[PDB]
């Protein structure tokens, strides 16, 4: 999955 | 609030607030307009559930797939759910219909602690009424460039990948509040920024936020 910092 | 914040921006920015004989960004400084609430993690599991994400005050909130929003609260027990239509009901952790949504929930919750950074940890956020209810998300999207975070009260975030620059903008208040690269931060208003001026840096960030709000506007 993508995601923040 | 789209639409007015659609014209916050067309007005600062057709003042060309970089294309000035001496910029003062600083005079547009106004530290009393800094947000509330702001998005501090997010998850995109989109390719099977949605987008989890956290709000600087430790709230937690998934919208899923299907358009509808699980908020839950920092007391660890109170959920609100909001319909793909909109319609609110308040419940707790502590119905049987809710209990997947929840699960999704607390696993989006854990994984945003096991691994991502608070943005804005370092800020203060503005103090406003401790018994109001949380905004949710209402639509997110991604681009080349950015994540871009729409909220219920009407604010909007646009988290950029490349520098992880962010801009979170307040029609409520005219304003913007801008994270820099050194995790600086600084909150302007919009008509400050009409007088004084700013950096080409804002207000290129200024040019992509109103293409933004038209993509919203148009979704
Ligand atoms: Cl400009
Ligand atoms: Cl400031």
């Amino acid at each position: 999955p993508l995601h923040s910092t | 609030h789209l639409s007015d914040m659609l014209q916050q921006l067309h007005s600062v920015n057709a003042s060309k607030p970089s294309e000035r004989g001496l910029v003062r960004q600083e005079e547009a400084e106004d530290p009393a307009c800094i947000p509330i609430f702001w998005v501090s993690k997010w998850v995109d599991y989109s390719d099977k559930y949605g987008l989890g994400y956290q709000l600087c005050d430790n709230s937690v909130g998934v919208l899923f797939n299907d358009s509808t929003r699980l908020i839950l609260y920092n007391d660890g027990d109170s959920l609100q759910y909001i319909e793909r239509d909109g319609t609110e009901s308040y419940l707790t952790v502590s119905p049987n219909s809710l209990m997947k949504k929840i699960t999704l929930l607390k696993y989006f919750r854990n994984y945003m602690s096991e691994h991502l950074l608070k943005a804005g940890a370092n800020i203060t956020p503005r103090e406003g009424d401790e018994l109001a209810r949380l905004p949710y998300l209402r639509t997110w999207f991604r681009t080349r460039s950015a994540i871009i975070l729409h909220l219920s009260n009407g604010s909007v975030q646009i988290n950029f990948f490349q520098d992880h620059t962010k801009l979170i903008l307040c029609p409520l208040m005219a304003a913007v509040t801008y994270i820099d690269e050194k995790r600086d931060f600084r909150t302007y208003r919009l008509s400050l920024l009409e007088e004084y001026g700013c950096c080409k840096e804002l207000a290129s960030r200024l040019r992509y936020a109103r293409t933004m709000v038209d993509k919203l506007l148009s979704s």
